[PDB]
């Protein structure tokens, strides 16, 4: 039983993860649209927006 | 080389011209500007002068084309044998070719295509003045001077190109024009055609007005054609335009084309590209393109919004599709606040039907990884000809330098050569896509690096809009990008979208569709059809930014579609448009807002092309549902129809004004602006896939389609009949496509052949003759896929043709080989013929390359500095597929088919596939072939010396006479040299002779199908509908091994061969026709012999058809008698015994008695039939497909069970099934009645007497219920369970556990185990009541029931009296008579049938026993019209028996009481006073025994059937009228037994009083139902039984109720 | 016993993650009306 | 098992946790270079 | 040797979250002071 006490904790702790997952994922569509709209006629560059594939 | 081009292939453009007109200065513009005159038109007007163009009358002699299409049809349609349409086809052939406007369009389509042939492909750069008839054509480079008279109009060689294919195309609907209307009702509608292009080239608008009229002229057809034929819905589509305001006369013709035919209207005005094309306004056209790739209709915040909303409504859609195809939801999370209905939805893995109208509760649930990313796509999407720009420094290399030199003042910096390939096959050559993953990583950071960041539109060729629609070409790195996100959102998330996906399984359209064409017409679903025009430059990045995050974090690709949803912010764009470049400013675009643009919202036509599919469905799934209403959306591209059915509480009307509504505001939200220019809402026309339907039946596509490497005869030959061939399998009538493709290809001929070949008539028809099967030019007259739907062997048919010719016209046997030129292989290619399973082993001279496929190979094998093709090519595919084809070659009983199917799964197959694939591509061909011009010089010339030697090919005289079955397995024998055989299938005409039943002898009637039209059909019923009705390979090969085991195939080297397969995988353990066959029954009576049984049906159809379209009627049945007999091979198949071990070895470097247990799975397959049944409604029974396809099969293989075993299987599974009241009501009700794949077809299986008297559970029950024909003894025999427990109880003892874990998903797998049992059993013969002039009166007498009782007896001793040895039977007598005087033994009868086996078939179906199959001559039966000798029926006549019913009964005869008739024959009384009753034995059923003398069997029948009267009224809702009628005349049958009165009427009162049944007269409580049984008599058969001492004996142990309804108070 | 310790800083890490939680929350609507309101 | 398996389970934690320190350290130049531009 | 790196692997947790926090603080005011600047 203790090792399923603990198993619901790291469950909450993965489910704050996927609600921070979605949190800013909607910042992230907002400031990359903010970015694109500035981006028509100007030499921009086009800045990444994930770090790599593993 | 110049001019490389035949056909038209690009957009008109028109500013070369301008720039050569004024600018330049190079040296051709000194020898252009010499030749133009003082009123130089513009490139932009060039229609305006070509339609000048006049040919003097009869220029080019073609009579000799004339005579031999007409020779050709004869030869075609006599073979066919329908000879009678001959008259009508070659005539319509002629007459079309000899009117005078037809002729000279076909002599200018003639002189354009030489003029094309002779400058194209040129090397000159100058070709001296060619005369058009009035025109003085002159080709400079690739621009082109016309000259009609003192008037210049200087165009690019496109604009010629252009010109031509107008003069073709309106040939071709002229010639297709004709022939289609001398095969109609309402025929001879060239003139309105004639019409149309007269006015048509009269018209001298503008350029934009006369363009946007041809535009419009199709829609406004259709705005036409709804307005006046809409029913329901109301309509103004044809108010939008503006062809009346602008050309009045076009449009008093469209409505006089209405006026005649709505079909004839939509067919004229399909045509779109018959009428010049225009020259695209760059400037504009481009400037409006960039502008509206950079419009926002809608504020960014209010997209996003309503992307959020499609993301929802996406969840909601791809969650039920998941659950609904696995039962459980996918890896969610449910963020904070998410609704409690979802949580217990998702944890019970279910889906609540609440969902579908609260899509926003998903707005809270995420769905996290299902797959992942496939990183790899297959090669058949990477190797495409889809042009693709190598980078950014590539895009100087799409414009012209002396151009930008004179636009700017400055040099273009162009390096020698471009930095990379241009097409997407040479970049896969180069290696430069060997490391996809690699090449996408960008993508995935969402960084796409600035070398892949430019797009170049394209314009688009031959579209009908002045400002033009572009297609852009990408780089290779976003080309792949495209094709990754392609297959990814089409393979793994497409499917799972519930509503979207009914949209592309073809069984789900098919059905759907189906049900919209039978439910249009009445009107309950009228459908809406969107069309988008401004779709594909359409969606900005917010709105489908949250997909695109939803589909990344699905398929764990961080920021992948994201990146292609917010990518084109970051592009450059330029307009391919030649001599209009834009500024370099240090080797990049600079913007202008004209030919370049940096960045747009928009990605552009061609991208995304799923992704904004899904998108649509969403958005218009949204609109729809909020409406509450019920829709089948349906469509892919930007034009879409949805279905809508009729609401039991709005009409039509309403509620399509509604939808309207929802779907332009849902629309307007998704920054897509909707007008009203392309919507409409109709109950008539509905268009799907390029496909008009009017009132459910498709629109003919005759006059529109039969209007659409180097260049060669045989390729041109080969696109002609792949066109008509496609246009056929369209409803396109075969025969109006027949005749259209053999005059084109006689044009084509006459283009190229010169006139020493083309004025031989009979040398003309035979080299048209000869198909590729035989080794020619591909034709449209060998193509037996015309008619037919299926495979089917050519060889044959080719035969045939050649025959027939040689016999009806002058042409002689050695011309045919002159022509044919047979030539034997010296060795045999196996390769080929497993390509190609029917074909010969000849050389196909005529083909453009052979062995090329090798070359090929080589030439990518080397010169590729590669990795994928390395690794791909490590040795040559081409020699391993030979030495694969030679080990098939060892199958002993060669059979081709199975090696083709063998060679498909096999991993050589697929190389070959890749290999063909590369060939596909254009100049990739050139690259192996490293010019042109030469070869087609020099192909031309090779088949033009072809057609002159003299000297025979192999002699064929013993291959053209006799049956061409023979002939085609004698050839192959001779050009393989080993018997090949099991796949030479006959040739329909030979096979069956059709003939009318008019004129018939019987010796014509031993083999032959019938084919009964219900009622006169004509030219109107044609047209309307009647009454009558990857690893991948892993699971193919472990199928077909399942398939191979059961037919008991168990060799070794099979064994190791498909092993080594798997473990290379890793594996280790019509429609023509169709409506007119609504209006035919049809019948099969002589069990001889798939797929090629739907070839005969469909050439009986045939028949039919073309003696209705000759202007004949059908009234009387007609037939298809076998008239081939060595056609009729006794097939026998046998062992694949590969006798010599296979040496392919392998690739991976590529990519207890079935008896039982059949019975039983019979069964339960018939119970779960019958549970899908009772649960459709009367609308869904129409449709006779069974759970499971339980139609396919035979009548032998059903009868090989032990029926016994079947009837237990099914009382088993009833009474286990245990369902309630409703479903057994609605058993009952309709096993009572018959309806669809149900009692019906069990009808169908039981018409052999044999199986009922031998069916074990029968036999016990015959004596314990009673019936009235054979239709209601098998309702008794299986409704068994639910009304008589008494046994069913009994043989329920029988069961076994194994048998019911027998899965159904190898049904047909025991069916084949079970084939040969044995034998079927007999039918006996058992007899009826006889009589005789000395014999015993024993009191029996057949059909006592029956009222004819004495009329039936009376003729029977008549008979017996005359003693007849042959009797006549009209179909006027009684049915039941008949069967009575058919059991008479040494008796024969000849039923009057006059061709109609339904009396006949009655008979059958009534009588229980073999006397009718026994006694009845169906030979003679079915060859008669009137008696011959003694009949019945006539009520006068030579030999016509008469009986005059007696006003009063002067005479008792010993056996029948009272003698109601007097007997006459040919006015002569028949004395049969001395006659008496014969001695009886086993009599027949129509004895009804089950009530014998037997009083206790009588109380057996009359308590069970209380018993099950009981039972009913139990069940609530059941209609127990019907019933109590049955069960009264077995109390009637008591009653007078009893010697109780017989009332007439009888009141009942039934009902369920506490719970238990009540049956009384007399109503004691007020909820019993009042029911009144009339009519009732006191049955004569009844008499027999009433005897005095057996009275008592009735009522003891009788139940009380029952002993009270049986006496009357 | 060990296991004893490792629990309650769990405690301390949950209530620092949800008095971090309304952290976006309380920004949430700030970053979010930034957009609507321009 | 169940002990490794959440071992492996938390460690993937991390990992996306780290991804997350990414793609918001990569955010930083995305909003800085837009006050540049004002 | 399971619970001495699960303890090591808490302690980087917790310092990863301490850089959380701290990236936070330098991101909070500079996200803030837009809404000053309109
Ligand atoms: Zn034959
Ligand atoms: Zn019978």
């Amino acid at each position: 039983d203790s090792i399923r006490i603990l198993g619901e904790n790291i469950k909450i702790l993965d489910r704050s993860m996927k609600t921070m997952m979605e949190t800013m994922k909607l910042m992230m569509e907002k400031v990359d649209l903010l970015y694109a709209s500035t981006a028509v006629g100007t030499s921009a560059p086009m800045l990444p927006s994930h770090p790599a594939p593993p | 080389i110049n001019r490389t081009d035949q056909s038209l292939k690009n957009p008109l453009l028109g500013t070369e011209v301008s720039f050569c007109l004024k600018s330049s200065s190079l040296p051709h513009h000194v020898r252009a500007l010499g030749q133009i005159k003082a009123r130089n038109l513009a490139s932009c007007d060039y229609y305006l002068l070509f339609r000048q163009v006049v040919l003097p009358p009869e220029v080019y002699p073609i009579g000799v084309l004339i005579r031999a299409a007409e020779a050709i049809l004869t030869v075609i349609v006599s073979a066919w044998k329908l000879d009678h349409m001959t008259k009508t086809l070659y005539s319509s052939v002629r007459y079309a070719l000899t009117n005078p406007r037809v002729r000279a369009q076909l002599e200018l389509h003639i002189a354009y295509q030489r003029i094309v042939g002779q400058v194209s492909y040129s090397r000159e750069a100058d070709i001296g003045p060619k005369r058009l008839g009035n025109m003085s054509l002159q080709f400079i480079q690739s621009l082109v001077i016309a000259t009609i008279d003192t008037t210049s109009c200087l165009m690019t060689y496109n604009h010629f190109l252009a010109a031509a294919d107008t003069a073709k195309s309106r040939c071709h609907l002229l010639i297709a024009s004709v022939v289609q209307g001398a095969l109609w009702e309402q025929g001879s509608f060239l003139d309105h055609i004639i019409n149309m292009i007269d006015i048509i080239d009269s018209i001298n608008l503008p350029h934009d007005d006369y363009f946007t009229i041809i535009k419009s002229i199709f829609p406004y057809s259709q705005g036409l054609v709804m307005g006046r034929h809409n029913v329901s819905v109301s309509s103004d589509f044809a108010s939008v335009f503006a062809i009346p305001e602008l050309c009045p006369q076009l449009d008093s013709l469209l409505k006089k084309l209405l006026q005649l035919d709505p079909v004839l209207l939509l067919m004229v005005s399909s045509v779109q590209k018959s009428w010049y094309f225009p020259e695209i306004r760059m400037v504009d056209g481009s400037r409006e393109q960039l502008h509206k790739m950079r419009v926002e209709l809608e504020t960014p915040q209010a997209l996003l919004s309503y992307g959020h909303t499609l993301l929802s409504i996406f969840r909601a859609e791809f969650i039920k599709g998941y659950v609904s195809k696995n039962a459980k939801w996918p890896p969610v999370h449910l963020l904070p606040g998410c609704d409690k209905s979802i949580k217990n939805a998702r944890e019970l893995g279910r889906w609540s039907p609440a969902f579908d109208r609260r899509w926003q509760l998903f707005e809270k649930v995420v769905i996290l990884r299902i797959a992942d990313l496939d990183m790899d796509p297959d090669f058949n999407d990477i190797v495409s000809d889809k042009a693709i720009i190598s980078s950014r420094r590539d895009w100087v290399f799409e414009y012209n330098a002396a151009a930008f030199w004179k636009k700017y003042g400055e040099r273009l910096e162009r390096p020698p050569a471009r930095s990379g390939p241009s097409r997407l096959v040479n970049a896969l050559i180069d290696g430069r896509l060997d490391n996809i993953p690699a090449l996408l990583e960008p993508f995935y950071r969402g960084a796409v690096e600035f070398e892949d960041r430019l797009t170049v539109l394209v314009p688009k060729e031959k579209e009908l809009k002045v400002k033009g629609r572009f297609f852009s070409k990408q780089t290779l790195a976003i080309r792949i990008y495209q094709v990754v996100a392609e297959a990814a959102l089409k393979n793994e998330v497409m499917p799972y979208l519930k509503t979207h996906s009914m949209t592309m399984s073809s069984t789900a359209l098919t059905h759907l569709l189906n049900r919209l064409s039978h439910t249009i017409t009445k009107g309950d679903s009228f459908v809406i059809n969107l069309d988008y025009s401004s779709w594909c430059n359409g969606f900005r990045p917010e709105l489908q930014a949250p997909i695109c995050r939803q589909l990344d974090q699905m398929f764990n690709c961080g920021y992948f579609f994201r990146t292609g949803c917010t990518l084109p912010c970051f592009t450059t764009f330029i307009i391919q448009d030649r001599f209009n470049p834009p500024y370099s400013l240090s080797g990049e675009p600079v913007e202008d807002g004209v030919t370049c643009a940096v960045g747009t919202k928009t990605m552009g036509e061609g991208m995304r092309q799923k992704l904004w599919t899904i998108l649509t469905s969403c958005w218009e799934i949204i609109a729809l549902r909020e409406i509450n209403v019920t829709f089948n959306i349906l469509g892919q591209g930007d034009n879409q129809t949805i279905i809508i059915h009729k609401s039991a509480s709005q009409n039509n009307q309403l509620l399509a004004e509604r939808a309207l509504g929802a779907l332009y505001k849902h629309a307007r939200l998704a920054g897509h602006n909707l007008k009203v220019e392309e919507c409409w809402v109709s109950d008539c026309l509905y268009e799907y896939g390029k496909k008009l339907f009017f009132r459910g039946v498709p629109v003919p596509g005759c006059l529109k389609q039969l209007s659409r490497l180097f260049p060669n005869l045989y390729s041109k030959l080969a696109c002609l009949t792949s066109s008509c061939l496609s246009a056929a399998m369209a409803d396109t009538s075969p025969w109006v496509a027949l005749a259209t493709g053999v005059c084109l290809y006689l044009i084509e001929l006459y283009v190229e052949l010169p006139p020493a070949i083309i004025q031989d008539e009979s040398l003309l028809t035979t080299l048209c003759l000869v198909g590729p099967s035989i080794g020619g030019l591909p034709t449209p007259a060998t193509l037996p896929s015309v008619f037919f739907r299926g495979m089917s062997d050519p060889l044959p048919f080719q035969l045939a043709l050649l025959q027939t010719l040689i016999k009806t016209t002058g042409v002689t046997c050695s011309l045919v080989n002159r022509v044919v030129k047979l030539r034997i292989a010296p060795y045999p290619d196996w390769l080929s013929l497993v390509t190609d399973p029917t074909s010969l082993n000849i050389a196909q001279v005529y083909r453009p390359e052979r062995q090329i496929r090798r070359w090929i190979e080589e030439a990518i094998a080397t010169s590729s500095h590669s990795s994928r093709i390395a690794t791909f090519f490590q040795q040559p595919l081409t020699e391993m597929a030979q030495l694969l084809a030679r080990d098939l070659s060892t199958m002993m009983p060669l059979r081709p088919r199975d090696m083709s199917a063998l060679f498909a799964l096999s991993n050589v197959a697929y190389g070959l596939s890749i290999i063909d694939l590369f060939q596909k591509s254009s100049t990739v061909v050139s690259a192996s072939q490293a010019d042109v011009a030469l070869e087609s010089v020099r192909y031309k010339e090779s088949i033009i010396q072809g057609l002159l030697d003299t000297t025979e090919g192999y002699n064929m005289q013993p291959y053209l006479e006799g049956c061409t079955y023979l002939a085609a397995k004698q050839l192959r024998r001779l050009t393989w040299g080993r018997d090949l055989v099991g796949v030479t299938m006959p040739f329909v005409a030979e096979q069956f002779h059709p003939h009318s039943s008019v004129g018939a002898k019987a010796e014509l009637y031993l083999d032959a199908i019938i084919y009964c039209p219900q009622e006169t059909l004509r030219s109107h019923h044609l047209t309307t509908r009647g009454d009558q009705p990857a690893a991948n390979l892993v699971k193919d090969t472990l199928v077909l091994h399942q398939w191979y085991k059961v037919r008991k195939v168990t060799d070794p080297h099979l064994n190791t061969l498909m092993a080594r397969f798997l473990l290379e995988k890793g594996y280790t353990s019509t429609g023509y026709v169709n409506i007119l066959s609504t209006w035919l029954r049809f019948s099969s009576d002589y069990l001889h012999s798939t797929i090629h049984f739907q070839h005969v049906f469909t050439y009986g159809c045939l028949y039919a058809d073309s003696v209705i379209r000759s202007g004949g009627v059908i009234s009387t049945p007609y037939l298809l008698s076998a008239s081939c007999k060595t056609c009729f091979e006794k097939i026998d198949s046998e062992e694949f015994v590969l006798a010599c071990e296979p040496q392919y070895r392998g690739a991976e470097w590529l990519i207890f008695d079935p008896c039982v247990s059949a019975s039983y799975c019979l069964g339960i397959l018939i119970g779960k039939s019958f549970l899908v049944d009772i649960r459709a409604s009367g609308h869904d029974i129409m449709e006779q497909r069974t759970w499971a396809n339980l139609e396919r099969f035979s009548v032998s293989d059903m009868q090989k069970l032990p029926w016994s075993i079947v009837i237990r299987s099914l009382w088993r599974f009833l009474i286990g099934a245990r369902l309630l009241q409703f479903e057994k009501a609605g058993l009952i009700r309709m096993l009572y009645a018959a309806t669809g794949p149900t009692f019906s077809f069990l009808m169908k299986v039981f018409q052999d007497s044999a199986l009922l008297m031998d069916c074990a559970p029968l036999d016990r029950l015959s004596p314990r219920i009673n019936f009235h024909s054979r239709g209601d003894l098998v309702a008794k025999l299986v409704l068994l369970p639910f009304i008589n427990p008494g046994i069913v109880e009994i043989e329920v003892s029988g069961i076994n556990s194994k048998y019911h874990a027998v899965s159904e998903a190898n049904m047909d797998l025991y069916i084949a185990a079970a084939k040969s049992v044995g034998v079927k059993p007999t039918q006996f013969v058992e007899e009826t009541n006889d009589f005789t002039a000395r014999g015993h009166h024993h009191g029996c007498y057949s059909l006592s029931w029956s009222k004819s009782r004495n009329q039936s007896q009376v003729l029977k001793m008549v008979v017996r009296k005359l003693k007849l040895c042959v009797l006549y039977i009209y179909p006027t007598v009684d049915p039941a008579v008949a069967l009575d005087l058919c059991h008479l033994p040494a008796l024969t009868i000849i039923l009057v049938l006059g061709g109609d086996p339904a009396y006949y078939e009655r008979l059958l179906e009534m009588d229980l026993c073999g006397a009718v199959s026994s006694r009845v001559d169906i030979p003679h039966s079915l060859a008669a019209r009137t008696h011959r000798g003694f009949a019945v029926g006539p009520d006068a006549g030579p030999g016509v028996i008469r009986l005059d019913r007696l006003e009063s009964v002067c005479y008792a005869h010993p056996c029948l009481e009272e003698l109601e008739f007097n007997a006459y024959l040919d006015s002569e009384l028949v004395d049969i006073s001395d006659m008496c009753c014969l001695p009886l034995a086993t009599p027949c059923k129509a004895l009804f025994r089950p009530i014998y003398r037997s009083l206790q069997s009588f109380r057996l029948a009359l308590m069970d059937n209380y018993s099950f009267v009981m039972d009913l009224i139990m069940i609530r809702g059941l209609d127990i009228r019907p019933h109590l009628e049955e069960f009264d005349e077995l109390l009637v049958v008591g009653q007078h037994i009893l010697g109780q009165p017989v009332l007439v009427e009888v009141v009942y009162y039934v009902g369920v009083v506490r719970k238990r049944p009540v049956l009384a007269r007399h109503p004691w409580s007020a909820d019993l139902k009042r029911i009144t049984v009339g009519g009732r008599a006191p049955c004569p058969s009844a008499a027999r039984l009433r005897d005095e001492d057996c009275q008592g004996s009735l009522l003891v142990g009788l139940p009380a109720g029952l002993t009270q309804l049986l006496i009357i108070d």
